[PDB]
């Protein structure tokens, strides 16, 4: 078949090969061998700001400060 | 009350020298510290470090065995052993081997 | 008081053979000595940490907003906001350790049912993380009684999960097979299930050890 | 070539040659899918890790069949190959903390014990989070100062 | 002799040790 | 028994995130340390999973 | 030849600081001597007594406040890890064979 | 000696003298070595592979 490549870089310093179809597209970033995220060379304010008018908080920080 | 005086004198004094007893224990123990040593008392470990921690450095798990083995020499403690092989006997040598 | 009875030389006997494990996850021991001392909070001060917690996350917020687009205000009113931040988040930190004890006083009660004693302080600990995200000064209640629950059904979770790290000893597997045995041949002939009394008159072992082995059951 | 398998070698595996064995991290605890019995994305069963179940049949389906072979696809990363890849392809976990191999630490004679005269009580007590040893001293300025 | 009788933990330690002192002796030490 | 592992790992990199004090954070440790070694050799140690 | 102690023996367990007493050894020496066993014997009896005692009195202390005997597997594993710290405490072993 | 065998570990005698001969040709002494007689179970676990 005919082919094309691709390479991925991350931030650790490694860099990773990838062949494609000829006809294939390329993405920009890529979870490569390494297991990172490479680049083509339910949290607590969820949880306050439901219990809460943000003016009740700007008053809790007016009061800080 | 003169016995009342002899259970409070006695305690509070008493109590006092533990303590000034205990601040000896944890110079004595930072004049030999060396790696490799276990602390198990925390409450001797935290005074440690409050007192001199930027003279050493503790740690448990086994990041700590990891950093042992990066400072570890293997050439000195190989000759020291055989040193020992050829100078002890009995069960001392036979650890050594 | 003084008692050096048959009973005693017998769990003497046990512990020493239960001793050869030396890092037993069954050992709070260690665990208590990393704990440490912090006194017991009242109300207003309790309030006071969960009402600087929610502060610190506030500024949080802004100071992510404010980050990124512009409009940030000169360095010495951003150096206050960065100084809330990290009080809110030494606030968290603070209301944690005081609850720790709590944590292994509500664990000490699932012990000897197949999970570590500090396997079970891990699930209430997180418990507890989830019931500091939960807390509301509006609602007025004390604390501990209010993290007690969280502690209490992460708990009773992670020991009702299916996949949970059962640990139950090799020398007891014996002993637990003729239970089951001996139970289900007593429910079959007896109409009912065994009351403990009859399984110690069958096991010929005294009736406690019946109500300690069949914890082990699941 | 068996025709020069004239030795085998048996040696410690540090982390990057762990790290080059494998072709993917294992990120999430998954097996295979209980709603269609297709493994999981980033699961212990990844095609896009260990390779298709099934020969030269691409995981979102934009290559099927024979001919194509060696491609990733690029909307997947799944390589177009044969099937067997699946017996042969390493994994690995990238942890969060340091942990000790268990050959090493337990076992009479103790291995870490031996080479760091530790006692296996002691650096069980280490090892499992009980005590603290100390790693390191700056001799010199305690000796000045 | 009847007295006092024998220490069976210290026995079985110098039997251990004599054990091992013997097989060092014997030169097949690791094998043991 | 890989499942466990990753399951202790995950949790503990969670851990480090929400800044939880070292204790419950070395706890954590603890049980991915056991939980790789019921995975290499699960009776070696104590009582097997 | 079995000695009693003339002024109390620090023990010095890592976190509970205990002793062992002229009313602890004196109270074990006549288990011990009760048991009938030659002194060489008996010694495994004096030694299981005193780390009884020793060991309930430490775990007591651990578990103030929180720990009670009712929690009987609780205190039954804080009890094997006291006597494991125990068997391998070199102080301890010393004074006993003392 | 000069060698890089362990003291008290039993060693093959073709390997002995090789080493023997390669450490005495380079100028180090050479080492001490005591025949041992071994029955065949003992002889079969002291295997080389
Ligand atoms: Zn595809």
């Amino acid at each position: 078949a005919p082919r094309q490549v691709a390479r991925y870089r991350t931030d650790n310093g490694e860099e990773f090969d990838v062949p494609f179809a000829d006809d294939a597209e390329i993405p920009g970033t890529w979870l490569c061998r390494n297991g990172l995220e490479g680049t083509l060379i339910r949290t607590h304010w969820d949880m306050l700001l439901e219990r809460r008018s943000v003016e009740e908080l700007e008053e809790l920080l007016k009061e800080r400060l | 009350v003169r016995d009342s005086g002899e259970r409070e004198m006695r305690q509070l004094r008493d109590r006092a020298q533990r303590e000034l007893d205990r601040l000896d224990e944890i110079w004595n123990t930072f004049t030999k510290l060396a790696p490799k040593q276990l602390i198990v008392d925390e409450v001797l470990y935290r005074e440690l470090q409050d007192r001199y921690g930027e003279y050493f450095t503790g740690a448990m798990g086994a990041e700590s065995i990891k950093k042992l083995i990066e400072n570890f020499d293997i050439d000195a403690e190989a000759e020291s052993l055989r040193e020992v092989i050829r100078s002890g006997k009995g069960q001392k040598k036979l650890r050594a081997l | 008081d003084f008692v050096w009875d048959e009973e005693e030389s017998e769990a003497l006997r046990q512990a020493r053979k239960d001793a050869e494990l030396t890092a037993s996850a069954d050992s709070v021991r260690a665990y208590l000595k990393q704990i440490g001392k912090v006194a017991l909070l009242n109300a207003e001060e309790e309030v006071e940490l969960a009402k600087r917690i929610e502060a610190g996350l506030y500024a949080t917020q802004k100071l992510a907003e404010l980050a990124e687009k512009g409009e940030k205000l000169p360095v010495q009113q951003r150096r206050d906001m960065q100084w809330i931040c990290r009080d809110g988040d030494r606030a968290k930190n603070h209301l944690l350790e005081a609850n720790l004890r709590l944590v292994v006083s509500l664990a000490k009660r699932y012990t000897g049912r197949g999970m570590a004693f500090l396997d079970l302080i891990q699930e209430g600990n997180l418990g507890l993380i989830r019931a500091v995200e939960k807390f509301d000064y509006t609602k007025g209640y004390k604390f501990s009684t209010y993290a007690t629950w969280w502690i209490r059904q992460a708990i009773t979770r992670a020991m009702a999960d299916q996949a949970r790290t059962i640990r139950i000893p090799v020398h007891m597997v014996e002993v637990i097979n003729k239970l089951g045995r001996i139970q289900r041949e007593l429910l079959q002939d007896l109409g009912r299930e065994p009351t403990p009394e009859e399984l110690a008159k069958e096991m010929d072992i005294t009736p406690e050890k019946v109500l300690e082995i069949q914890q082990y059951a699941r | 070539d068996v025709n020069f398998f004239d030795e085998l070698r048996i040696g410690l595996a540090t982390a990057d040659d762990i790290r080059n064995w494998s072709y993917g991290e294992v990120k999430k605890p998954e097996t295979i899918n209980y709603r269609t019995l297709k493994p999981e994305k980033d699961g212990l069963f990844c095609e896009k890790i260990f390779g298709p179940t099934r020969d030269w049949e691409c995981y979102c389906g934009k290559y099927k069949r024979v001919r194509f072979k060696g491609i990733i696809c690029e909307r997947c990363g799944v390589e177009v190959t044969r099937a067997k890849v699946r017996r042969e392809r390493m994994g690995h976990i990238e942890l969060a903390a340091p942990v000790t191999h268990i050959w090493y630490f337990k076992g009479v004679p103790s291995r870490l014990g031996y080479l760091l005269d530790l006692a296996p009580k002691d650096l069980e007590k280490i090892i499992y989070f009980a005590a603290y040893v100390i790693t390191s001293v700056d001799d010199e300025m305690r000796h000045n100062e | 002799v009847d007295l006092l009788g024998r220490n069976k933990a210290a026995d079985e330690a110098a039997e251990r040790e004599r054990r091992e002192e013997e097989a060092y002796a014997a030169g097949v030490l690791d094998l043991m | 028994l890989y499942r466990r592992v990753i399951n202790r790992n995950n949790r503990l990199k969670r851990l480090i995130d929400l800044g939880a004090p070292e204790i419950i954070v070395n706890n954590e440790k603890r049980m991915l340390q056991e939980s790789v070694d019921a995975l290499f050799d699960n009776g070696r140690r104590g009582r097997p999973v | 030849r079995q000695e009693l102690p003339s002024e109390p023996i620090p023990i010095d367990l890592s976190d509970v600081t205990m002793r062992i007493d002229a009313e602890t050894a004196k109270w074990a020496r006549d288990e011990a001597r009760k048991t009938g066993l030659p002194h060489n014997e008996a010694r495994a009896e004096f030694v299981d007594v005193v780390t009884y005692v020793v060991t309930e009195r430490a775990v007591a202390r651990i578990g103030r406040g929180w720990l009670t005997r009712d929690d009987k597997h609780a205190w039954e594993k804080m009890r094997a890890d006291v006597v494991g710290e125990l068997e391998d405490h070199e102080q301890f072993n010393a004074a006993l064979d003392a | 000696g000069s060698t890089e065998f362990l003291p008290g570990s039993l060693t093959e005698r073709a390997e002995f003298e090789a080493e023997n001969r390669r450490v005495v040709a380079e100028g180090g002494e050479p080492a001490a070595g005591r025949p041992v007689l071994m029955g065949i179970t003992k002889a079969s676990l002291a295997t080389d592979s």
